DNA sequence: ATCAGAATCCCGGTGCCGAGGCCGCTCAATTGGTCGTAGACAGCTCTAGCACCGCTTAAACGCACGTACGCGCTGTCCCCCGCGTTTTAACCG
């Protein structure tokens, strides 16, 4: 299904890149808030990300609108472009 | 005994573990359900899954130091907390 | 305009120069090439920052300079300004 | 031929290239002119010290190929360079190959 | 500055110490918006800053519902003053 | 005769518009800039310090004070989770923070 | 550390200043001096800087207790800041 | 000497008191205070960089605004 | 749960020095014409954008047994809190 994805995004990754950080163990409270904040922040990246292409009446969005929405975040991740 | 051979296994490699295809999916209905009909780059789907990627180890690494610090390995929520309100994101 | 800039190459100018046996991955490529471009536009935004607020409508040297010293440790960018002034002079006297 | 100014200057680095952006941006009226040369200085030195760390990051680990796993750790093994970018992460960081006390056994 | 306030709140008074908290507040704040107009024009390769450019800005500054009004709200300011006389 | 006007006032805005307009020309961004823009930098501006100007008016009244002080301002910026989320790089003298003290400080029995 | 709560209640409605003019004030000069002699510093921009300085240190404190709380009752640590502050990105 | 006694122990005691620090101890003071010199340090020397960019050699309001705006944790002083 | 104690929250009187406000002016804000110039819209080259497919299976999800640890209690000692008193110095002028 195209729609209702909120549960799509899997944890056991978050988990084994935990296990590469060290962490041997985890708990099940803690992903209740991880998901929700996680998804909080999706959100909100994608909807500054998008703002940020829409200057230069473009329909896709670019990788350096990208990555100077992250830089104006102060998350920021260098990549292919920018 | 076997997290030994995974921390030298983990060290040798680096592929990314989230996936492509379920976060290109992902990132296309997120953004079409804000703003409909919008493309989205193949180039920028892979840089906002390495930005989060980067962003949930770094998370995961300070939650790691901080239970060392309180004579733990697991962790509780407050952890992941404490970390995003001395960050100040929160 | 059509031909896709990337400023990667003149580092492989320089490596070539260097170590040219060895070299960089394609996505190692686009780190340096985004770093690049950020450094590029950090210091065109510094030099924008201090043009505006001090009434600075013009810069020759000695406010990029200070750009450069703001945006750089001290020691380095001293020892940076003054290879720097030594250059710019010479040029000048050269011509 | 055409005397450009990259041979007078002896700088491989591109020296009109800003003055694209002071032209066409049209920034100010009296923007750059000198600017070029002064900041093609510093990133080419910049880049020269960033390749000279690199290159002793790679050579650490008996290997001769150049990741970005070793430009993050070349930058985590510098304080200053950590307080540059402290809002920053790169991907595929990990952890450093020493491991603690806390993980390995008695 | 000073008489805005006094129409909307006659009976709360204000030292100096806080009208230059906010005098530097907005300069700062037009100095950011300023800036990311300048770099949004250098990146579209724009000699003009355009109603296009403080838009995407202002909608990128603030967050997007409160952003959507306030751009209704000037759309709808930008009509009257270009409508009347 | 013409009548010469502040041009935010003609957009129903009190700010004058021509200060920020010759800022941003000898700010060394852009040599051209337009009118409607620093129109709209305007309105924005105006409506914002308005909206946190009346919050502040709010929590000080609920504060059982007159007129307003940093203190007002500082408990207004914290009480909208919209303004922390972007007013956050920013705090004002003597900061404050809603009650989020836990029951582990106090001696256990 | 009961009536510590109490203080620190009282502390949050303070709003007022602690050490302006005869000691932060010949901490800044000497600082100054330090780097440039001759030097002075307004008297709102003093008032400022100890405003930043104290509203800084504030929040770090506060950030600190909070990661001094998960190693159990009330005490702080050299490493409690220590790693906060690696984990911020300050260090 | 008096350049760390700047700042008394029942002052940082006094800004763990309004600081969420309810137990201190006497190294905190020192590592605060050395935190402290680099904070004041840096700000200071921004501001002798951009007092001698204008040939000033000494710092305004707005002098301070900008050099603190420079550290990205923007700050709002008096004036302006 | 329940009464007494220390600190705290709001209010009153006073010093004042920085806030509330009047006036000029001058350097900036506005209005008006030019027009080459630079942003908005139709069109060329062609790249990758939305969605799915042949085939294998790594991995996500669900479930079974149990151990390292989550959380709590107990011993300690040392190491910082509570309070009286002195000096000493912060803000005042």
């Amino acid at each position: 299904v195209l729609r209702d994805n909120i549960q799509g995004i899997t944890k056991p990754a978050i988990r084994r890149l935990a296990r590469r950080g060290g962490v041997k163990r985890i708990s099940g409270l803690i992903y209740e808030e991880t998901r929700g904040v996680l998804k909080v922040f999706l959100e909100n990246v994608i909807r500054d990300a998008v703002t940020y292409t829409e200057h230069a009446k473009r329909k896709t969005v670019t990788a350096m609108d990208v990555v100077y929405a992250l830089k104006r975040q102060g998350r920021t991740l260098y990549g292919f472009g920018g | 005994t076997v997290a030994l051979r995974e921390i030298r296994r983990y060290q040798k490699s680096t592929e990314l573990l989230i996936r492509k295809l379920p976060f290109q999916r992902l990132v296309r209905e997120i953004a079409q359900d804000f703003k409909t009909d919008l493309r989205f780059q193949s180039s920028a789907v892979m840089a906002l899954q390495e930005a989060s990627e980067a962003y949930l180890v770094g998370l995961l690494e300070d939650t790691n130091l901080c239970a060392i610090h309180a004579k733990r390995v697991t962790i509780m929520p407050k952890d992941i907390q404490l970390a995003r309100r001395i960050r100040g994101e929160r | 305009r059509s031909r896709k800039e990337s400023y990667s190459i003149y580092v492989y100018k320089v490596l070539k120069q260097v170590h040219p046996d060895t070299g960089i991955s394609s996505k190692a490529m686009g780190i340096m090439n985004s770093f690049v471009n950020d450094i590029f536009e950090r210091i065109a935004g510094e030099a924008s920052r201090l043009a505006h607020y001090n009434k600075r409508s013009t810069i020759t040297s000695r406010e990029i300079q200070t750009a450069v010293r703001l945006l750089l440790p001290g020691e380095l960018a001293k020892h940076a300004v003054s290879e720097g002034t030594k250059a710019v002079t010479k040029y000048t006297s050269s011509k | 031929k055409a005397k450009s100014r990259s041979s007078r200057a002896g700088l491989q680095f591109p020296v009109g290239r800003v003055h694209r952006l002071l032209r066409k941006g049209n920034y100010a009226e009296r923007v750059g002119a000198g600017a070029p040369v002064y900041l093609a200085a510093v990133l080419e030195y910049l880049t020269a010290e960033i390749l000279e760390l690199a290159g002793n990051a790679a050579r650490d680990n008996k290997k001769t190929r150049i990741i970005p796993r070793h430009l993050q750790l070349a930058v985590r093994n510098d304080e200053e360079l950590n307080k540059l970018l402290g809002k920053v992460t790169i991907a595929q960081g990990g952890v450093l190959p020493n491991i603690q006390a806390v993980l390995l056994p008695k």
